[PDB]
RNA sequence: AGGACCGAACCGACUAAUGUUGAAAAAUUAGCGGAUGACUUGUGGCUGGGGGUGAAAGGCCAAUCAAACCGGGAGAUAGCU
RNA sequence: GCUCGCCGGAAGACCAAGGGUUCCUGUCCAACGUUAAUCGGGGCAGGGUGAGUCGACCCCUAAGGCGAGGCCGAAAGGCGUAGUCGAUGGGAAACAGGUUAAUAUUCCUGUACUUGGUGUUACUGCGAAGGGGGGACGGAGAAGGCUAUGUUGGCCGGGCGACGGUUGUCCCGGUUUAAGCGUGUAGGCUGGUUUUCCAGGCAAAUCCGGAAAAUCAAGGCUGAGGCGUGAUGACGAGGCACUACGGUGCUGAAGCAACAAAUGCCCUGCUUCCAGGAAAAGCCUCUAAGCAUCAGGUAACAUCAAAUCGUACCCCAAACCGACACAGGUGGUCAGGUAGAGAAUACCAAGGCGCUUGAGAGAACUCGGGUGAAGGAACUAGGCAAAAUGGUGCCGUAACUUCGGGAGAAGGCACGCUGAUAUGUAGGUGAGGUCCCUCGCGGAUGGAGCUGAAAUCAGUCGAAGAUACCAGCUGGCUGCAACUGUUUAUUAAAAACACAGCACUGUGCAAACACGAAAGUGGACGUAUACGGUGUGACGCCUGCCCGGUGCCGGAAGGUUAAUU
RNA sequence: AAUUCCUUGUCGGGUAAGUUCCGACCUGCACGAAUGGCGUAAUGAUGGCCAGGCUGUCUCCACCCGAGACUCAGUGAAAUU
RNA sequence: UGAGCCUGUUUGAUGUUCUAACGUUGACCCGUAAUCCGGGUUGCGGACAGUGUCUGGUGGGUAGUUUGACUGGGGCGGUCU
């Protein structure tokens, strides 16, 4: 649910939280954890390459299954969990042969549910099929771009995709950005849409909240000197020039896509 | 008040040591110049 | 519960006096701000000069910065004293 | 040698980093020491550092470095696989007493402990570069059991007081004992055993994982403390005889209880929250190639080994960083008494010091302080500076408001000592005795002894009872920024920067973008509820007209236009 | 008015007397709506103004307690010419 | 379907199909005890993408430089044959 905090302190007045009384209160599955170290935006040359990154809380990595290629053996959901590396929850599933794995959580999935994969699975949420075997007009998530590679589309919280048509050996899809695209019909997808649709109703309420997640302050270019930015200078508050990036290119309208190898798979750009 | 020099043997040796100088091409030029001049002490190695 | 409240250790530097061939090439005395957090501290590591880092003051890079130190071109040029 | 003064959460005690003979003894006063010097961290000579258990070396890894082949670059060189290094982190084992001028968990005395090799006996399925377990991990809060430690009694030894009293309800001192071995408590967690089957753990598995039956309900792991032994020992005021004044040899009393009590231990525990909290080896288990008379493994004895390097001294300072015997800087551990909420503050204990020029006199003026008649900001750019308020408990408290606040708003009243309630009250702790018991570090009842607030009534002293150190001044009207934060080391701390919130725009993943002649890397082990750039700056009511100029987005009919032919 | 030169504009309140402060008027030399407009409880070592208590800031200075300055013995500089 | 040439000859333009150069930061096997590298098999693209020489456009991101004299001081004004 979504809950407001009471104004007992100036830093609690404008905080809205998301609370789910269904996630595990305990430790995650250990055989599926790895190490994850921070960078600060530096590369192998030691130079800052992406700005405004640094600090935060220690995190461990969960190995999640995006391929879903263990066919013919049903599974059961055990518990939902928390993952600090993404914006969606995950689920721990047990197979009839005695194996466990991690997957993304669809909407409407609770403990004790059955899931299956293959070319002969039922059409219900949580199942994985090739798009050759899914009706036109369905809603799917975690869609592949090449056969056998792994899900790459619609992986955030509350996202989905539609199958709009089919011809030959290709399928046509609509993306959350308003774009139409072609992918091979042997690619895989999972039924339903991702969960945690209320992740966008939270208000942090103070700067410490942003610091906790690893975000450093942003400095405006009009508050600098003319040797640090194309915007700096002036005796007061003066702009008198067209906005540009810190490296001279014009923001606010100019386009930056140039890839001729892929243009055959776009049917209409986002509107 | 705090001053500039703060000693540390490990850092001294890892920075200006004989093996550090030998590890690259220009440290060997430094050694050649000092040998040509005829110095009694060649590096900070004690 | 809290980037909550009064206040020592710890981190700072708003006011006055002394000092200015000083006890000190930035300090002392009496008052002053924060003090569970965007907090503070020990050891090691990475970023090199038209380059680095900067919650942005032309700030900092070994008492030196509107372009560091050292050795070379070099006995640069000086219608000037 | 006697008196006086200062510190005592340090100006006491022990270390890491750094320094390297500054340590003890004999001798000397040229230079050094801001003065003299018989003195010194000064000159000269000799002496002093003793380890299977303390560190280092050693086995294992983190950030990161190097890197056979490899990829890339005019040369020089760059980035990386298999590997190899790198602590601030993980991995076996010792306590008490005595001793020198200088060392002590190392030397002596007494009692312990751990890891390897060889040999003899008894039984037996052993074997990894592989699978599984464990090592193994966050912030805040709370209260129960203990110890370190202190106070008062009892016991032992000594005293009967320089000036009134002191044979007593009087004064002084002591009352200490470890590691190891045995018992397994306060408490924490977890159902136990047996049989069958299986698309999983790159091959196998008696191990891990999943499924099905029957039986029993109590089995297992963890754990401070207390108690016994160590100990017929050691220590201990005092006394017995010699003194080069440093000691020698012997003897040696008592050596108990109650109360109070930690920021230390049980605790890597329990409860709760979101920002969701390292790796590998040592250790325990399972098998493959292979050996099966052998090799190996398990247990009890005898025996050998545990090498090499550091060990003196200073360490909030005269020995380290500041050119100085410099009012500055520097990480960890120890934590007594009275008053007190307290690691604040005042006086003391153990311990350590009086800071390396002195002696007189008591002018103007400078520095740091105390008191002041009448007036009370008239001073000054400005209440700058100085003066003033200051504790606990209880009455009582406005406009405005985002309903939390404003608020400790403002303004008042009590406060010492003695006696009674009560020869010590309410509460806390808790022995002897009596019962039960699956017999023990047990359960029920009982109240001796110790400790001990707060309140009411009645008397009494001073000018003053929160008497010393310590310890908010309060109110009214207005500009700016919403708030906590950050900034010009060394003349500017702010209305400047950041901030949670809002909007425009780019980006379909070999993403936009950035560091790189390139290989590659970050963005990200992320996927439009995600990521980059730009402007505004909580919240409330709002954000009107102009596309002529300069940018950006779309169109392609016409006009002009490069190399090439 | 952090914006208004003429300017101490004109009217009202506070003072015996107010170029600063508070409330209004409109003649905006030269305000104005995300290089945002108008409000706003709480917070500020932020700028301006008014009161109570307090006082050596002042009329107007007087006395006392310590460290120098003065004399005696020892050691023994500096800028400048 | 545009030029020669008589349905025959060779070069152009637009378009649909193909595989063998070329790409693969798709899947499996080996060197091997390996998320680099190389080879093998197989899907998807495909004469497109990308690179070398030449050539038109944009380019304060970066670099080297210029911006006159007389004058009752310099600047503004005026002048320079």
């Amino acid at each position: 649910a979504v809950v407001k905090c009471k104004p007992t302190s100036p830093g609690r007045r404008h905080v809205v939280k998301v609370v789910n009384p269904e996630l595990h209160k305990g430790k995650p599955f250990a055989p599926l954890l790895e190490k994850n170290s921070k960078s600060g935006g530096r590369n192998n040359n030691g130079r800052i390459t992406t700005r405004h990154i640094g600090g935060g809380h220690k995190q461990a990595y969960r190995i999640v299954d995006f391929k879903r290629n263990k066919d013919g053996i049903p599974a059961v959901v055990e518990r939902l969990e928390y993952d600090p590396n993404r914006s969606a929850n995950i689920a721990l599933v047990l197979y009839k042969d005695g194996e466990r794995r991690y997957i993304l959580a669809p909407k409407g999935l609770k403990a004790g549910d059955q899931i299956q994969s293959g070319v002969d699975a039922a059409i219900k949420p949580g199942n994985t099929l090739p798009m050759r075997n899914i009706p036109v007009g369905s809603t799917v998530h975690n869609v592949e771009m090449k056969p056998g590679k792994g899900g790459q589309l619609a992986r955030s919280a509350g996202t989905y995709v539609q199958i709009v048509a089919r011809d030959g050996a290709y399928v046509t899809l609509r993306l959350r950005s308003g774009e139409m695209r072609k992918v091979e019909a042997d690619c895989r997808a999972t039924l339903g849409e991702v969960g945690n649709a209320e992740h966008m109703l939270r208000v942090l309420g103070k700067a410490g909240a942003a610091r906790w997640r690893g975000v450093r302050p942003t400095v405006r270019g009009t508050a600098m000197n003319p040797v640090d930015h194309p915007h700096g200078g002036g005796e007061g508050r003066n702009f008198g020039k067209h906005p540009v990036t810190p490296w001279g290119v014009q923001t606010k309208g100019k386009k930056t896509r140039s890839n001729k190898r892929t243009d055959k798979f776009i049917v209409r750009r986002r509107s | 008040m705090k001053r500039t020099f703060q000693p540390s043997v490990l850092k001294r040796n890892r920075s200006h040591g004989f093996r550090a100088r030998m590890a690259t091409k220009n440290g060997r030029q430094v050694l050649a110049r000092r040998r040509a001049k005829g110095r009694a002490r060649l590096t900070v190695s004690k």
